[PDB]
């Protein structure tokens, strides 16, 4: 994790990766997706 | 007619607060983001702060973050800023411009419409009007050569001044110089116009002050000693 | 953040000449730059978006290009329309910059400056104050000097100078200069003298009074 005003894209420079964890699944994965997040506020009625 | 005219410019001192507002029309507000971006007059043209089509998200520039927050109103079809701890810094012109979409990325087209701008000045000194001087025809040459006259406009504050010869039946040859902030703190700023010396005497020349901030009004006549 | 820096800052041409204004960012923007072109006191113009778009209605004389960091705003034909000072900016990433900016001016024949000099007005004096001012009309290069002489005496930090825009019509600047000085001080010397050098000039000008004549 690194504090950025960067680029929106990914800034150049450079930065190593460290390992948190490691979790025996075991499974047979072909595919991902990501999960956004919502965010309502005062103003919005929280309507879908 | 796309148009986006600022309001609340103004003399505040520091410490002080002000919302500007820019109404806009000729394209469906709600639609876009808007932005407001700041010239200050020595300095140049910088980014203030940014509002999402929906102005739930909102950027702003570090030296504003606590003090500006940015706002809208889509019935109203108004954007505002309002400012707060201003500080002698942040005088500059506020222009509300239209921007472009960000998501476009890496073709951003950049802001398309802006406003006129909005003055606001942050500064200890209270509004005073003007002090209206004539500048006298002085030459050393025969006549008939042209003579430079004019009015010396001193100590007023804050900005504008308006200034105009014989009511505008005066243009050519007008130079009225842009102000200049004096250590006192005051603006001093002096209009001149080159005449024919022949036209010393037979021709009246009025110089016309206006200074709405004082609500002040003078008209001085330039006559040779 | 990314830094755009324009060069040159300033630069003359004349009518019809090819002007080309560069920027360069501290980082790859991509494609995400545009121009805008700003008048004095009024407020900017977009005239080229995604590097090298032209904007609605803006002249066919702009144009823009760029690839990697490098941009170039070229303008083909300049007019004296265009005297204004051009800045880039960079959309790509947050926060928005722009560069310093570089202020076009006509190139035109060189003029040699009128000189006036204007005592205080007895009304004037009333106050504290003295101010003598000295004007230097119509002249082009911009780049002019002034000197203030009290009874042939140099004046240091008591001068002020405004310089006007570029003239409409004759494309010519003109500039003021206000030496300022306690009612007590001016009464105390008699000669006040503006003396002054522009590259029109093949010797030195300058304009005095008597204080008392």
């Amino acid at each position: 994790h690194t504090p950025i005003n960067l680029v929106r894209d990914l800034p150049q420079g450079f930065s190593a990766l460290e390992p948190l964890v490691d979790l025996p699944i075991g499974i047979n994965i072909t595919r991902f997706q990501t999960l956004l997040a919502l965010h309502r506020s005062y103003l919005t009625p929280g309507d879908s | 007619e796309v148009q986006l005219v600022e309001s609340g410019g103004g003399l505040v001192q520091p410490g002080g607060s002000l919302r500007l507002s820019c109404a806009a029309s000729g394209f469906t507000f709600s639609s876009y983001w808007m932005n407001w971006v700041r010239q200050a007059p020595g300095k140049g043209l910088e980014w203030v702060a940014n509002i999402n089509q929906d102005g739930g998200e909102k950027y702003y520039v570090d030296s504003v973050r606590g003090r500006f927050t940015i706002s809208r109103d889509n019935a109203k079809n108004s954007l505002y800023l309002q400012m707060n701890s201003l500080r002698a810094e942040d005088t500059a012109v506020y222009y509300c411009a239209r921007d472009p979409y960000d998501l476009y990325g890496d073709y951003g087209g950049t802001f398309d419409y802006w406003g006129q701008g909005t003055l606001v000045t942050v500064s200890s000194a209270s509004t005073k009007g003007p002090s209206v001087f004539p500048l006298a025809p002085s030459s050393k040459s025969t006549s008939g050569g042209t003579a430079a006259l004019g009015c010396l406009v001193k100590d007023y504050f804050p900005e504008p001044v308006t200034v105009s010869w014989n009511s505008g039946a005066l243009t050519s040859g007008v130079h009225t110089f842009p102000a200049v902030l004096q250590s006192s703190g005051l603006y001093s700023l002096s209009s001149v116009v080159t005449v024919p010396s022949s036209s010393l005497g037979t021709q009246t020349y009025i110089c016309n002050v206006n200074h709405k901030p004082s609500n002040t009004k003078v008209d001085k006549r330039v006559e040779p000693k | 953040d990314i830094q755009m820096t324009q060069s040159p800052s300033t630069l003359s041409a004349s009518v019809g000449d090819r002007v080309t204004i560069t920027c360069r960012a501290s980082q790859s923007i991509s494609s995400w730059l545009a121009w805008y072109q700003q008048k004095p006191r009024k407020a900017p113009k977009l005239l080229i978006y995604k590097a090298s778009t032209l904007e609605s209605g803006v002249p066919s004389r702009f144009s823009g290009s760029g690839s990697g960091t490098e941009f170039t705003l070229t303008i083909s034909s300049l007019q004296p329309d265009d005297f204004a000072t051009y800045y880039c900016q960079q959309y790509n990433s947050y926060s928005l910059t722009f560069g310093g900016g570089t202020k076009v001016e006509i190139k035109r024949t060189v003029a040699a400056p009128s000189v006036f000099i204007f005592p205080p007005s007895d009304e004037q004096l009333k106050s504290g104050t003295a101010s003598v001012v000295c004007l230097l009309n119509n002249f082009y290069p911009r780049e002019a000097k002034v000197q203030w002489k009290v009874d042939n005496a140099l004046q240091s930090g008591n001068s002020q100078e405004s310089v006007t825009e570029q003239d409409s019509k004759d494309s010519t600047y003109s500039l003021s200069s206000t030496l300022t000085l306690s009612k007590a001080d001016y009464e105390k010397h008699k000669v006040y003298a503006c003396e002054v050098t522009h590259q029109g000039l093949s010797s030195p000008v300058t304009k005095s009074f008597n204080r008392g004549e």
